[PDB]
């Protein structure tokens, strides 16, 4: 059980794992156009942290993009494959992700969530009440009136995992 | 906005699933 950061570096190994992650994202988010998932996962501004089983099988992951000078990151997609859900991997992934964001000097995580995900993100400590001013994300994150933007503050000295 | 490169927003309908 490894949680490795994967980026489009053009090797066959990382590419196969990024396609496997894209395939988990489309099968677990069927409302999402599959061509839109491909475009963000393989965009040079996005990175993906995968949950690697036996150092070769991707069973989950989180695709995100950092706004390094602004110190915030928006979570693109997050999913765990169906046959590996309710095994606590999703929480271990979010904790490993927040630990990496703390090391990347990222202060806030933002994500658009609607319906059930408002609840899953509230359990991972994301709130609908923002602490970060609206003008800090405007012009970097898209303002949709159709979703609920949730934010999680990453304090520099909180330990993330249990 | 009117990005066409930006970050990403999910597609969580509601977890009892089919689309
Ligand atoms: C959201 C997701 C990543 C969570 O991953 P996971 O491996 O199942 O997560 P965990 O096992 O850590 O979840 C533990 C908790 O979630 C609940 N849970 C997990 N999967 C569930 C499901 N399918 N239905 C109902 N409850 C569920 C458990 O009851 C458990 O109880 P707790 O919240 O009191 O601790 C996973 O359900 C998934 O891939 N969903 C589809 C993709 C999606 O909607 N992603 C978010 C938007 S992109």
């Amino acid at each position: 059980l490894d949680f490795d950061i994967l980026t489009n570096d053009g090797t066959h190994r990382n590419m196969k794992l990024l396609i496997d992650l894209k395939n988990i994202f489309s099968r677990q988010l069927p409302k999402m156009p599959k061509e839109y998932i491909v475009k963000l996962v393989f965009d040079r501004h996005h990175e993906s942290m995968v949950i690697l089983k036996n150092k070769q099988k991707v069973i989950g992951g989180i695709c995100f993009r950092q706004y390094k000078p602004q110190r915030f990151a928006e979570v693109a997609f997050l999913a765990v494959t169906a046959n590996e859900q309710v095994r606590g991997y999703g929480t271990r992934l979010m904790n490993k992700f927040k630990d990496h964001m703390q090391k990347q000097n990222i202060e806030y995580l933002l994500t658009y969530a609607d319906n059930f995900a408002i609840g899953y993100f509230k359990k991972q400590g994301f709130t609908k009440e923002h602490r970060m001013p609206q003008e800090k994300w405007k012009g970097y994150i898209k303002d949709y009136d159709g979703g609920t933007l949730m934010e999680c503050y990453i304090h520099p000295y909180v330990d993330y995992g249990r | 906005q009117t990005a066409r490169k930006s970050t990403g927003g999910k597609a969580p309908r509601k977890q009892l699933a089919s689309k």
